């Protein structure tokens, strides 16, 4: 028998000993070499409840991941609560490698695997594990990418739909690429390319779904209504850069209901001064390296507030969101929970 | 999606409030009261939970989608007007007020038709008075030709007169000029506890 | 203990804008959204929106859309609103509210135990309008073994507020004065009336005084039975 409970977890990774890349280094000392042979046990006639909304799991990998950001991507000058803070900043290898959650003696975790579980409630087909999967510790706004994708359909996830301060996690069932670059020869200015047809088809389906939540009512979509630019743009890390991308054409609400049948370039920037994540300040940088910066990502989720109001109009109006990173291993961390054995 | 009522409830100390909110979705529901001049306070959320300082004379209940907010032996800081919440969304108000009791004491109706100052205009406005009546709680309607007439109307209500303990009420029917040279028989019609019938007060335009 | 202390009334013209500011202290200002209501006497409390400090992250009521920018400062901790393109229908009290459940990990926004002591801001035009006044008239014949309703109707006036005495103030027994009204066309209205011995209306003369210091308007008007 067992019961829900919280733990100090511990971390098991393949991050190699040679590596000069940063998050190979910190899993180093901060985590364990993996399983070869892991033992995954199916428990018949079982049947748990799970919520990812209130999920100890996702707050200690946020303390790792901001613990790792914290010793690696120092500021050149870190401005934070009225003073200055300035340190030395040499361009760094930074490329996010998979991250497993694991559970020490005496607890273990149980682990979601009904095709279409949204997060909440309870669930069928549990299985009972020592790890999670490899998780990829990416920080990003408004797009989740390089995570993994819906089984079955396209599942809509919130803590409380009725409720527009909480927010929705779209969980797609296939990867639309995309592939951002700053050439070589301002540099500053960079760019995203997404094929609008695979996009848009899967936009479609996105509203579609959404509408089986809402009552057939029309699923418009819209820029983000204000914040900072970490938040109203795509904001993500690429080879240690900070990327901010424009995604109005990504919503476009055109091509959900011609032409738009091409290629999808979003504009960017690289900015090297940018509000911490880790919830501080700013940051100063240096500028972008030389050469062409390149990343090519999965789309695997998306990001979406929803608006509310005292209105009556029958459609109902979404947002790119995010900014709670933590939001960010929810979406990954989902289908786990730790449980104490007696 | 919000339906407060009343909108009005006319009380004594120590009486009991009863106040109602029917929602068109189940959720956490919340109770605000705010004293006149003041700030809304939060008296109970997630239906029947008491926010701190809030005395147990307070008490929230939920029927179906009908919560209730019972305010048990009404003291002077209690009335106000209180409001129902639901998310972003909130009721209409109910707006509790005190009230000194005596005898019933039916109105006395009268009915004024336009000046022939104002017909020169091109509007009309029938006035009719309740004087002087008690309890609070009465009702008027409006006929023209025997028609009820609905949206064309507005109420004005006295505070209870200092010494007689009494309230009155005026309504006004706002009618164009052409559309009052219509008809012929104007009437308002009065219900209220003091009286064994509703009465009206009638006047047909053209005649004195 | 927390706070939230909110900036001092205003009052504005049609087509103006308004900026009003929320200072919080007393926890940790970026756990928790700031909420903006604003309370109309006799409307419904509206939610007109939220912001979330740590990215200044909005959402704005539908109805809003367009007319309203909520932003923060983080050293001051004080949260601000904007609205645009101000009209008669944003007359009301403002208020920054935050829910009473708020940590450092979860929240719940809607549960409003804390309130800002609150903003009243009036919007409404420069111009003033007197009043026109019209006779209620008693009745046709002289019941002599009753008493007789009369008054004046005090029609189409801007803004707030008109008095009436009767007969210079010599007249006070029996008198109602309503609240006035606020019709349709955007004019105030209301009615003084008072009840008289039927007896004493071919003998009493009885003047409505109509008092509008806004217009500088000052109408005695004589209301007498009609002749037919
Ligand atoms: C649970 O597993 C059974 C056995 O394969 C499968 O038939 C069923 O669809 C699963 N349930 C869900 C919700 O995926
Ligand atoms: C998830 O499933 C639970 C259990 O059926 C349900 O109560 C909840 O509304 C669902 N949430 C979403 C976002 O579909
Ligand atoms: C992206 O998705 C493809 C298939 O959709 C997969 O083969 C690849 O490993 C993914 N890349 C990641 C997860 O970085
Ligand atoms: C993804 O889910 C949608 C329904 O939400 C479905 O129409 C589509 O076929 C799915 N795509 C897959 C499983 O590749
Ligand atoms: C990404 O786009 C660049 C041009 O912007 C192109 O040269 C490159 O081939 C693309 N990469 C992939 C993997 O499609
Ligand atoms: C976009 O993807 C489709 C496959 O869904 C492919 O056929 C098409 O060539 C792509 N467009 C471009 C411009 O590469
Ligand atoms: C994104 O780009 C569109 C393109 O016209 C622009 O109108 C919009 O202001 C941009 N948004 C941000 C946050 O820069
Ligand atoms: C949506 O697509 C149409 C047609 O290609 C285009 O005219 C419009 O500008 C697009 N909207 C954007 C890019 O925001
Ligand atoms: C996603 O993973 C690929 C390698 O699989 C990497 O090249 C890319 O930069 C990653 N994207 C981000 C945003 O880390
Ligand atoms: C959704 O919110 C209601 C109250 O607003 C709460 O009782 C319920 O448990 C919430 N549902 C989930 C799945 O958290």
């Amino acid at each position: 028998v067992w019961k829900d409970a919280d733990t100090t977890l511990f971390c098991a990774s393949d991050a190699k000993a040679h590596e000069t890349e940063v998050h190979n280094v910190w899993a180093t000392h901060a985590c364990v070499p993996t399983d070869p042979n892991p033992q995954e046990i199916h428990l018949e006639n079982v049947t748990e409840n799970f919520n990812m909304w209130k999920n100890n799991m996702v707050e200690q990998m946020q303390e790792d991941v901001i613990s790792l950001w914290d010793q690696s991507l120092q500021p050149c000058v870190k401005l934070t609560g009225g003073s200055v803070i300035k340190q030395a900043c040499p361009k760094i290898s930074f490329d996010p490698i998979p991250i497993h959650y694991c559970t020490p003696a005496g607890y273990v975790i149980l682990k979601c695997n009904d095709k279409n579980f949204n997060g909440t409630g309870p669930c069928k087909n549990v299985s009972s594990v020592q790890c999670t999967h490899g998780i990829k510790p990416v920080v990003s706004t408004q797009l989740l990418l390089n995570g993994s994708l819906a089984e079955e359909e396209i599942i809509i996830r919130s803590e409380n739909l009725t409720n527009n301060a909480k927010t929705i996690i779209v969980h797609l069932n296939k990867s639309v690429e995309i592939n951002c670059t700053r050439p070589s020869n301002d540099i500053r200015k960079a760019y995203c390319e997404i094929n609008g047809t695979k996009w848009n088809k899967v936009l479609k389906q996105v509203t579609e779904k959404l509408k089986e939540h809402f009552n057939n009512k029309t699923i418009i979509f819209q820029p983000p209504s204000g914040g900072d630019l970490e938040i109203t743009m795509h904001h993500f890390n690429c080879r240690g850069e900070f990327f901010y991308c424009n995604t109005t054409q990504l919503f476009n609400n055109t091509c959900i209901g011609k032409g738009c049948n091409g290629t999808i370039t979003l504009p960017c920037k690289i900015k090297q001064i940018i509000n911490m994540w880790q919830g501080t300040g700013q940051a100063m940088y240096a500028p972008p390296i030389d050469g062409k910066i390149n990343c090519v990502s999965n789309i695997t989720g998306i990001l979406l507030t929803r608006d509310g109001g005292a209105n009556n109009t029958s459609n109902e109006t979404f947002r790119p969101g995010g900014g709670n990173i933590k939001d960010n291993w929810r979406s990954e961390l989902y289908k786990y929970k730790v449980v104490q054995i007696e | 999606v919000l339906t407060q009522s009343p909108g009005t409830l006319s009380l004594s100390p120590g009486e009991t409030a009863i106040i109602s909110c029917r929602t068109s979705q189940y959720g956490s529901l919340a109770w605000y009261q705010q004293r006149p001049g003041q700030a809304p306070r939060l008296v109970i959320y997630s239906g029947s939970t008491r926010a701190a300082g809030i005395p147990d004379r307070f008490s929230g209940s939920r029927w179906g989608p009908d919560y209730n907010l019972t305010i048990s032996n009404l003291e002077s800081g209690d009335f106000g007007v209180y409001y129902c919440q639901q998310y972003e969304f909130f009721g209409q108000g109910t707006k509790v007020q005190v009230d000194i009791k005596r005898t019933v004491a039916a109105p006395s109706v009268f009915i004024f038709p336009p000046s022939d100052e104002q017909l020169k205009s091109g509007t009309a406005s029938v006035v009719c008075l309740l004087n002087n009546f008690y309890p609070r709680e009465a009702k008027v309607q409006w006929k023209v030709d025997n028609a009820l007439q609905s949206g064309n109307s507005q109420e004005s209500v006295t505070e209870q007169d200092s010494k007689d303990s009494t309230y009155s009420l005026s309504s006004t029917l706002t009618l164009s000029k052409a559309d009052y040279e219509k008809h012929k028989v104007y009437a308002c019609e009065v219900t209220h506890q003091g009286l064994s019938s509703p009465v009206t007060k009638s006047f047909n335009r053209g005649e004195c | 203990q927390v706070r939230l202390s909110q900036s001092g009334g205003q009052m504005k013209k049609p087509g103006d804008s308004m900026r009003i500011s929320c200072r919080a202290s007393g926890y940790e200002f970026i756990n928790c959204p700031i909420n903006w209501i604003r309370l109309a006497p006799g409307k419904r409390p509206e939610w007109m929106g939220w912001m979330k400090p740590r990215w200044g992250a909005v959402s704005y009521a539908r109805q809003l859309q367009g007319r309203v920018t909520m932003t923060r400062d983080m050293y001051s901790e004080t949260a601000f609103l904007e609205l645009r393109s101000l009209t008669s229908d944003d007359t009301a009290v403002y208020f920054c509210t935050r829910g009473k459940y708020c940590t450092a990990r979860d929240y719940y926004n809607w549960d409003f135990e804390h309130w800002g002591q609150g903003t009243p801001v009036t919007v409404s035009s420069a111009s003033t309008k007197g009043p026109s006044v019209f006779p209620l008239a008693p009745s046709s014949k002289s019941t002599s073994g009753g008493t007789a309703a009369l008054g004046c109707l005090v029609k189409d006036y801007f803004p707030e507020p008109v008095t009436v005495s009767w007969n210079s103030g010599a007249l006070t027994s029996g008198v109602h004065t309503f609240p006035a009204v606020l019709q349709s066309s955007g004019l105030y209205s209301l009615s003084s009336v008072v009840t008289v011995p039927s007896s004493s209306l071919g003998t009493q003369t009885y003047i409505c005084n109509v008092n509008h210091k806004p217009s500088n308007t000052k109408v005695d008007k004589k209301v007498e039975p009609k002749s037919c």
